[PDB]
């Protein structure tokens, strides 16, 4: 018959599961967001929309930190987003205080991803309308990975997802090519900044704001911090360049 | 289409969207209008008063949630008072607990994540109401504006509710000016009345009609209505 | 969430009538029927067995009379299963009664009981009625024998003959056509079986199809006394009373 | 989360027909035929082992369920409805009696337990009733040997003998015309390899049919000695050489 | 009760007394009380045996299943969980465990958690009722990455003072050895530590 | 009346829909799989395709460790797989810890099933859309093989596949034991149980694979582990010098 | 009351008195101290009478629930950590102090277990008030590698130490053999070195002896 | 102090030929105050009677929950219970209440239909189980009981002669012990008939 899409938990004739794939809607109309492996942490970097002058510039934080390690960025619902990420830094305290080290990256996204496939499981809630970049340095490196509404995720070497997630995913495939000996922190964050404003083209009516976080070894010392400051604008100049 | 889709909070539509949530949201548009606009010393608040007869008040729209912070409505009147009933509460807790006044982005967070929740779990419903936040913290003067939805955001200024996007657009156009305003209140909230009026149509504001709150450096978050707000139409 | 499926199975309808009751009812009237006769000396349970074979085991079975107490006991009409539940928490209510005031329970107290529970499934619980309609038979010092009937309504009433199940207009027209207030036990005894014999759907009223039970005084005592009849026992009495 | 489904998924339908059980039913019929038969001094029970893969061991799925250790089960319809129901019954006749009395339940109890369970799914609220009929045979001591069968509804009744499943109605009949009350066990066990002998397709060996019988008590099969008033269980499931060896006097 | 853990050039050792009491009375003269919790993580007990058992049995069910979801786990995670239960459930349980375990990056390490519920990270560690009488001896004795042919003898002379001087302790000594190499027990009969 | 279609309760033909739509899940991912019996060793192939360039392809997998000794391959959507196979450690662990031994693979197969089963007559639990292969060398049945489905079904096999194309892997495998009459591959070391299993699934799907083809796991007395990729390619070049 | 555990070259045997009291009165002359747990695991049992009963025939309820669905014989182990886990939740105010022994697929096993919930291992164990007087025996002619006869003695032997020397035991010696490859024998009343001497005199009253102040007959029948 | 020494009283049972016996003082007192001399202490429940000893309101309550148990158990049965089964069914009641236990000395007496063989059982206040196959004692002046059973008992006694020996053995009992006493009733059972008697015995 019909209808296998008015209720979440439900299968489709065809074996699909409808709400999700409309979740995933909500995902593509979002901003476009990335992350970038390096050879000794990762890079995250998103686009904000400046909706107006009136928005206070730089005052509107988007990607987020759970616990001390690790990076979260996503496109969608926003609080949908912020949730998910309340969910995480609840989940990596509980792993923290029993184990007493801390939650080690990909510990950590099987801990969102069962979190996140467990609203695909019951039609008494919605699935999340958004799709997550995160990750972060642990005991064994880096490691970066992206989460889709239906609760699947893997591991990445560049990850991107949103309105632009298709220009993303073809400069990312190309520096993929182009460093098959890996990328530096300080080249990551240059290069995301790129990937970010060429990826702004398929959302050239609104001006935009970037914003870049980081976690590397060698840069922060395996901690998440923000690009801000000289290395920002650096990369904003070495992205404007190149976008002409 | 949509009348399949619209039947509560837990259900995507084939797009994408939530129509409970966009629901809620046009309950702000039928709402009063008001405006919020900040300098670097102090953050105003303004406000058009609804009446139902002339036998009858006039509404209130600003609500007071510690000494340095606090709010003017848009929409379901309960549900104002529900969040910042909850804000006040958040208020104190930080106080109580940690000697630590609330500071304007985290009471912000905090507003986002609770109406978040009635919209991802059958049985609640969105809040049919817009904020808008104004305080004085740690890092200066702030504003935010609340949506159902669960987005809040900080600006310079800006205003909800019917007619609104003619006050917004004087704002975005004074921008660059009151943001300047500092060490001069009674001239943020000059700019406050002219921004809003911008959006009036059936009548002018009256003295029993207007609302204005303030909240900055050495002023403690306060309400003017009646006589109070006199000299200011 | 789950309000799409929820049959609400406790409302009323436009005419102020409840569905499902009716409906329970309306399942009745297919099943087996069951007639209580009470006399001045005693009171009788008849039923018919519905489904029968060669092979179905008759000394073991039971289907349609069940004994609730020593002075007490039910003919059913409708889905055994249901009846099965609520004639174990009858045992129980009866034995507690017992065991508070160290008297056998009054018939119509025991009778409440059950009533009541029905009852509540019709007002709240959002689940389905019990498909059953019981003919109790007891006795106790206060009214001495007593004949009632309760079905999935949640009503009861006493009565002098009744019937429940398939054919009970016709069973009933033909008992309000010979009862008579001084019928004796034996007399009675023989109405049912007629009774029976002329509602029967099946081509002869033979033993195998049939349970009987009777609540006598054995005068040789002074004591009530409660008696299921065996498969020979109605053989027997089927023939004397000339159905042969 | 939280299961919001508190109400029934089991209604009366404006006929008086309770929809899911008669479905319930629907799904046993077109099961694979399993019967039973009960003798003047055993009882037997047998089915068809329908393996769904050549390249599936049999062996390691059982239709014929040990309860207690003189009841035994078998069924039509839902292998996995009734699997659960084997471990909820084995549980019960403990939980409900034995940890009371010491003792084993006798047939009738147990199978009066398991009736219980099911009558439950047909009423309670967010579930569907079982998708399977059982037919239990066992022995107890005030009691002696009994057979009975367990529908979707919960109801229960005691036979002779009796089949149910696909070749239910057929093989009735080929039982209602072969069945005494002066059968032996040996009896019994030979006709029911008849009986299932029709509902059997291609195959017809002791490794695709599956027979076990209430009889005599087992001391050998018991585990221990020493203890003079526990002389063996009295389920014992043929194996597949036994089986055949019968096969050859067919 | 002796116990003593005692890490050294290659990796760790661990070291107990065979003997349980209940008064006078020596339940088991050949108690084993050096516990499994890991491949490499092992623990041993002090004080209540049915406590220390009871942790000791949770304790490796959180590790087992800890390794089924993240691999294996640090020496230092279970001196964690350990901890965990005793500062918990402090009040019902009378537990001095020593956690010692081997690692391809730490060599071996050394985690006593006494009666309270602290942890505490060391060289080597000594407890249980006859860990009182060489204090004095192992202080004056231990070295940092000896040989495991010098830990063996430290551990040796040291539980034979204990057991020497304690009546709660005796029996045979048992190790345990926590090295790449992998985990080797050594058991020592009375004879041969009486006369050292 | 037509959400006998949505929620696990009978059709009037008294089948379960959405038991049969999760079935149809299990084939999303588009790879199959088999496993087959050595004389004490247990062998699980299953195709991996990973054409995404940015994927990291270690952390690509359909193959899990439930404990030192079971091993399981899943058939269906990988958020399912990991929901099921963080169950099944669970209930590994848990099942030690109470009973002092290692859970077998057939009563872990057997309990997953059961859990399966209720997803199956409880309304507002949906069943999950894999298929379940558990294999490990018992220490009482020696190399075992149990696969579930969303029916709550499962039963012990000599060898199988599953996945779109399991007819074919199947009926393959069908005929080399209607060949050597035996219940499983006469080889002792496993690296040759390993290649017989490539071998094999060449043959039935008419596909030749490399080292970043397959994914394999080896279930050892005492010990299930899955293999790199180089120990894939050098059992894939034996293969090769057969040929 | 005294009881031991004896491992002998190919299982394994268990001994018991079977003296029942309560303070310095004998409540049973013979009651049996040895559990059947499941067929080939049985469990001799020290303490509070009506605990080592309750928890041993709970515990071997599991043990065949559990049997049954696991489609596998039951494991000492198991009876052991099922035990064990349940006396340690009461807190040892379950009175059991238990000789758990048998043999299953993996060979046989001998362990203890203690009100608290601890437990041991060994080839030779004692429990109870007689748990010294047996121990001594047993410390005095155990050795490595015994005969099924050798054990049963040493076993025998153990058990009879309590009940000449502990005022808490006495009686009769119940044995039970479990043996790696044949069924479990158990043995009760395997020794009855405790017949009451004919009492000089019989003290049967003459009829008529005993005042009756009223007589009936009681209704039984229903 | 002690709950099973607040009213005091005694029971015990005994096997004779084909036949089993029990008896129960008849005293009912608070302490020393003697209160009522009619307090019986036999039931019965078909052809299975149950003696208690100990706290009053306990040994009412138990034969209130022993009556509802095996009636309930004859309507799912469809038959009386055993002695056997029934002394399960005491020892696991009891056990139930392992922490907060009834202060009762329970015993069982009877003959099972089935296979006539004469059965008496005690226990301790949680369940321990005592089937002995001679005689059982219960009550503040069981020592005494012991005493007597242990000296007067002989196996295989005719009914006859088995009611002069349980007699004996409950009145010379009692009268030693100053909580027993104030009228004893003795029951005789065969398989075909029971016999009650009422003793005459001091009343001091
Ligand atoms: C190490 C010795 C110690 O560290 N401490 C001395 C206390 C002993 C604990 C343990 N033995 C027992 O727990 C024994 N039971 C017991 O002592 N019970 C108490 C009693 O006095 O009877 C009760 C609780 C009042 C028994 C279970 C073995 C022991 O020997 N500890 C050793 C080592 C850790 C085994
Ligand atoms: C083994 C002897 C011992 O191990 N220990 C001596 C204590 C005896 C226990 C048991 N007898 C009883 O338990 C008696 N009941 C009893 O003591 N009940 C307690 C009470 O204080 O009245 C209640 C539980 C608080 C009675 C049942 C005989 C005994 O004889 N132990 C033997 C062996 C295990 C039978």
């Amino acid at each position: 018959g019909t209808g296998y899409d008015l209720s979440n938990s439900v299968f489709s004739p065809d074996g699909r599961n409808f709400q999700v794939e409309y979740a995933v809607k909500a995902v593509e109309n979002g901003t476009t967001s990335i992350g970038i492996k390096c050879n000794d942490g990762v890079v995250f970097a998103v686009e904000k929309l400046i909706t107006s002058k009136l928005l206070v510039p730089q005052k509107n934080v988007k990607i987020q930190v759970v616990d001390r390690h690790i990076g979260c960025v996503y496109s969608g619902l926003i609080p949908d987003g912020r949730h998910l990420v309340n969910r995480g830094r609840e989940e990596a305290a509980s792993f923290k205080k029993l184990y007493k080290t801390p939650i080690p990256i990909p510990a950590f996204a099987d801990r969102l991803g069962q979190y996140v496939q467990a609203h695909t499981l019951y039609n008494s809630v919605r699935p999340f309308g958004v799709s997550t970049i995160f990750g972060g340095v642990d005991k064994n490196g880096a490691h970066l990975y992206m989460l889709e509404p239906s609760g699947s995720y893997w591991g990445y070497k560049g990850a991107a997802t949103g309105k632009g997630r298709q220009s993303a995913k073809a400069e990312l495939e190309k520096l993929v090519d182009h460093h098959p000996e890996g990328l530096s922190a300080r080249e990551a964050v240059k290069q995301a900044a790129k990937i970010i404003y060429l990826a702004h083209e398929d959302n050239k009516e609104k001006d935009f704001e970037l914003e870049i976080s980081w976690c590397s070894l060698s840069e922060t010392n395996g901690l998440h911090k923000f690009v801000k400051g000289d290395l920002l604008q650096e990369a904003i100049d070495f992205a404007q360049k190149e976008i002409n | 289409f949509r009348n399949n889709y619209d039947g509560d909070t837990v259900t995507f539509s084939p797009t994408g969207r939530l129509f409970q949530v966009e629901y809620a949201l046009e309950a702000i548009k039928q709402g009063s209008v008001t405006v919020g606009l900040r300098s670097n010393t102090h953050a105003v608040l303004v406000a058009l008063k609804r009446n139902a007869d002339e036998l009858s008040s006039y509404q209130k729209k600003i609500i007071k949630c510690d000494e340095h912070m606090g709010l003017s409505l848009a929409g379901l009147a309960p549900d104002a008072r529900v969040l910042s009933n909850y804000l006040r509460q958040q208020c104190n807790y930080s106080s109580l607990v940690f000697n630590r006044k609330l500071a304007v982005e985290r009471a912000g967070h905090l507003l986002c994540d609770k109406a978040q929740k009635n919209t991802q779990s059958y049985g609640g419903r969105p809040y049919g109401v817009g904020l808008l936040i104004i305080g004085y913290d740690k890092s200066g003067a702030h504003l935010l504006e609340f949506q159902p939805s669960g987005n809040v955001t900080e600006l310079y200024g800006t205003a909800i509710g019917a007619r609104s996007q003619g006050a917004k657009t004087y704002l975005e156009r004074t921008l660059d000016t009151f943001i300047k305003i500092d060490g001069n209140p009674d001239e943020l909230i000059k700019a406050g009345v002219e921004a809003i009026s911008q959006s009036l149509r059936d009548e002018s504001l009256t003295v029993d009609n207007l609302s204005i709150a303030i909240v900055g450096k050495d002023t403690p978050f306060t309400i003017y209505d009646g006589e109070a707000v006199a000299k200011y139409i | 969430g789950s309000r799409r499926y929820d049959s609400r199975t406790t409302i009323f309808s436009p005419e102020g009538r409840l569905y499902q009751v009716e409906y329970a009812l309306e399942s009745i009237s297919h099943a087996g029927t069951a007639i209580g006769i009470m006399a001045s000396d005693g009171i009788v349970l008849a039923a018919e067995r519905k489904v029968t074979s060669t092979l179905l085991e008759q000394d073991t079975s039971t289907e349609k009379l069940y004994k609730l107490n020593d002075k007490i006991a039910v003919a059913v009409a409708g889905l055994t299963a249901d009846a099965e539940i609520l004639i174990n928490t009858a045992r129980i209510h009866a034995q507690n009664y017992l065991k508070t005031y160290n008297e056998d329970i009054p018939v119509e107290i025991l009778v409440r009981r059950l009533s009541d529970i029905k009852q509540g499934y019709t007002q709240h619980g959002g689940l389905r009625p019990f498909g059953v309609s019981f003919i109790y038979a007891g006795y106790d010092d206060r009214y001495g024998y007593q004949l009632y009937t309760s079905n999935p309504s949640g009503n009861y009433t006493g009565w002098k003959a009744i019937s429940v199940g398939a054919n009970t207009s016709a069973a009933q027209t033909l008992l309000q056509m010979d009862y008579k207030d001084d019928m004796k036990v034996d007399d009675a005894i023989e109405l049912a079986l007629k009774t029976l014999s002329k509602t029967t759907d099946s081509s002869a009223l033979t033993y195998d199809r049939l349970e009987f039970a009777t609540i006598r005084k054995g005068a040789n005592d002074g004591e009530v006394y409660q008696k299921i009849f065996k498969p020979q026992e109605i053989k027997d009495i089927l023939v004397k009373t000339g159905i042969t | 989360m939280t299961d919001r489904y508190s109400f029934s998924l089991t209604t009366f339908s404006p006929s008086g027909k309770l929809g899911q059980i008669d479905y319930a039913l629907t799904a046993v019929k077109q099961g694979v035929t399993s019967l039973g038969i009960k003798a003047t001094n055993g009882v037997v029970i047998a089915t068809e082992k329908k393996s769904s893969s050549p390249l599936a061991m049999s062996e390691t799925l059982s239709k014929v369920s040990l309860l207690t250790p003189d009841i035994g089960a078998v069924y039509s319809g839902m292998g996995p409805d009734y699997r659960v129901l084997v471990d909820k019954s084995r549980k019960v006749a403990h939980t409900s009696y034995k940890r009371i009395y010491g003792e084993y339940p006798p047939t009738k109890l147990l199978v009066s337990e398991v009736a219980k369970i099911m009558q439950e799914a047909t009423q309670s609220g967010g579930v569907r009733p079982f998708g399977v009929s059982l037919l239990i045979a066992g022995h107890d001591e005030f009691n002696g040997f009994s057979l009975y069968q367990v529908d979707p509804s919960g109801s229960y009744f005691p036979w002779k003998a009796t089949a149910i499943g696909k070749g239910s109605v057929a093989a009735k009949t080929f039982l209602e015309k072969r069945w005494n009350d002066e059968l032996e066990l040996e009896d019994a066990i030979h006709i029911a390899l008849l009986t299932l002998k029709e509902s059997v397709e291609g195959e017809f060996n002791g490794d695709t049919i599956e027979l076990a019988i209430i009889g005599d008590e087992n001391p050998d099969l018991l585990g221990y000695t020493g203890i003079p008033t526990d002389k063996g269980p009295r389920f014992r499931k043929l194996t597949s050489q036994e089986i055949n060896d019968r096969l050859e006097a067919l | 009760t002796s116990i003593m853990a005692v890490t050294f050039k290659d990796g760790v050792i661990l070291g107990a007394d065979s003997r349980t009491t209940t008064g006078a009375y020596i339940a088991n003269r050949v108690t084993d009380k050096l516990t499994r919790v890991h491949d490499k993580i092992w623990c041993c007990r002090s004080g209540s045996a049915a406590d220390t058992q009871a942790i000791a049995d949770i304790v490796q069910y959180h590790l087992e299943l800890y390794t089924s979801q993240y691999g294996t786990p640090s020496t230092e995670t279970a001196a964690s969980v350990f901890k965990e239960l005793c500062y918990e459930n402090k009040d019902n349980l009378t537990a001095g465990i020593i956690v010692a375990g081997y690692d391809d990056k730490n060599k071996g390490e050394v985690y006593t958690i006494p009666l309270g519920g602290s942890v505490h990270k060391l060289p080597y560690a000594i407890a249980g009722s006859g860990s009182t009488f060489i204090y004095g001896y192992c202080d004056k004795n231990f070295r940092e990455n000896m040989s495991k042919e010098e830990t063996v003898d430290f551990i040796k002379h040291s539980l034979s003072q204990a057991i020497k001087w304690d009546g709660s302790s005796g029996g045979v000594i048992r190790m345990v050895v926590l090295t790449a190499a992998g985990v080797e027990r050594l058991i020592f009969y009375p004879d041969e530590y009486e006369q050292l | 009346a037509g959400y006998d279609r949505h929620i696990t309760i009978f059709s009037p033909e008294g089948r379960l829909y959405q038991v049969e739509y999760a079935f149809k899940a299990t084939n999303q991912t588009n790879i199959n799989s088999l496993a087959v019996r050595g004389k004490d060793c247990t062998v699980v192939i299953s195709q991996k395709k990973v054409p995404d360039k940015l994927l990291d392809p270690t952390t690509v997998s359909y193959i899990f460790c439930i404990s030192r000794t079971i091993g399981m391959v899943v058939n269906g959507p990988i958020p399912d797989a990991r929901n099921a196979a963080l169950r099944a450690k669970a209930e590994a662990a848990e099942f030690r810890y109470k009973y002092g031994y290692d859970m077998p693979c057939d009563v872990l197969a057997k309990r997953m099933a059961n859990l399966s089963q209720i997803y199956t007559q409880r309304a507002y639990m949906r069943p999950l859309g894999v298929i379940l292969t558990f294999v490990s060398v018992d220490e009482e049945l020696g190399p075992s093989i149990y696969k579930t489905d969303p029916a709550g079904y499962y039963v012990g096999y000599k060898a199988t596949a599953t996945g779109p194309k399991q007819q074919e892997i199947t009926t393959n495998l069908e005929n080399h034991f209607k060949k050597s009459k035996i219940d499983h591959i006469n080889e002792e070391s496993w690296e040759k149980v390993v290649e017989f299993a490539i071998t094999h699934m060449i043959d039935a799907l008419g596909t030749e694979f490399s080292k970043n083809d397959l994914e394999v796991g080896v279930a050892t007395k005492d010990k299930f582990f899955t293999l790199s990729a180089e120990n894939i390619e050098e059992r894939l070049v034996a293969i090769a010098e057969q040929d | 009351t005294t009881i031991v555990g004896v491992k002998f070259n190919n299982g394994v045997v268990i001994a018991a008195d079977t003296r029942s009291t309560q303070g310095p009165i004998v409540a049973d002359k013979n009651c049996a101290k040895l559990h059947r747990i499941s067929p080939k695991i049985w469990c001799a049992g020290a303490g509070t009478a009506a605990d080592t009963e309750a928890v041993t025939q709970l515990i071997g309820s599991n043990i065949e629930l559990h049997s049954l669905y696991t489609s596998r014989e039951p494991r000492v182990v198991s009876a052991l950590q099922m035990l064990k886990q349940h006396l340690f939740k009461y807190q040892g105010h379950i009175g059991a102090y238990l000789i758990v022994a048998g043999v299953d697929p993996t060979g046989s096993h001998l362990f203890s277990i203690h009100a608290h919930g601890s437990t041991d291992v060994g080839y030779y164990l004692s429990l109870g008030s007689g748990s010294l007087a047996a121990m001594a025996v047993l410390e005095s002619h155990w050795k490595q590698d015994l005969t099924k006869e050798e054990a049963i003695k040493l076993a025998s032997d153990a058990i009879q130490a309590g009940i000449w020397n502990d005022l808490g035991s006495g009686s009769n010696v119940d044995v039970c053999v479990m043996e790696i490859g044949k069924d479990a024998e158990y043995l009760r009343n395997y020794l009855t070195p405790n017949v009451r001497e004919e009492k000089q005199k019989s003290y049967k009253f003459p009829r008529g002896t005993t005042a009756v102040l009223k007589e009936s007959i009681v209704n039984i029948c229903d | 102090s002690d709950p099973s020494s607040i009213n005091g009283g005694i029971v015990v049972a005994m096997t004779g030929k084909d036949c089993v016996a029990i008896a129960c003082d008849l005293r009912l007192g608070s302490q020393s105050l003697g209160v009522s001399n009619k307090f019986e202490k036999i039931f019965h429940y078909g052809h299975v009677f149950l003696g208690i000893t100990g706290l009053a309101t306990d040994v009412t309550t138990l034969n209130e929950m022993f009556r509802y148990k095996t009636n309930l158990y004859k309507l799912k049965e469809e038959r009386a219970i055993e002695p056997e089964t029934f002394t399960q069914l005491v020892s696991s009641s009891l056990y139930e209440r392992r922490f907060g236990p009834y202060f009762v000395g329970p015993v069982v007496a009877g003959i099972n239909s089935k296979s006539g063989k004469p059965f008496i059982a005690g226990f301790d206040l949680i369940g321990c189980i005592d089937e002995a196959k001679d005689f059982i004692v219960s009550g503040t002046a069981s020592d005494q009981l012991f005493g007597m059973c242990e000296s007067l008992y002989e196996p295989n006694l005719e009914p006859e002669d088995l009611f002069e020996t349980i007699s004996q053995a409950l009145l010379n009992a009692a009268d030693r012990d100053a909580l027993s006493g104030w009228g004893a009733v003795v029951y005789i059972i065969k398989k075909d008939e029971v016999v009650k008697r009422y003793l005459k015995m001091r009343q001091d």
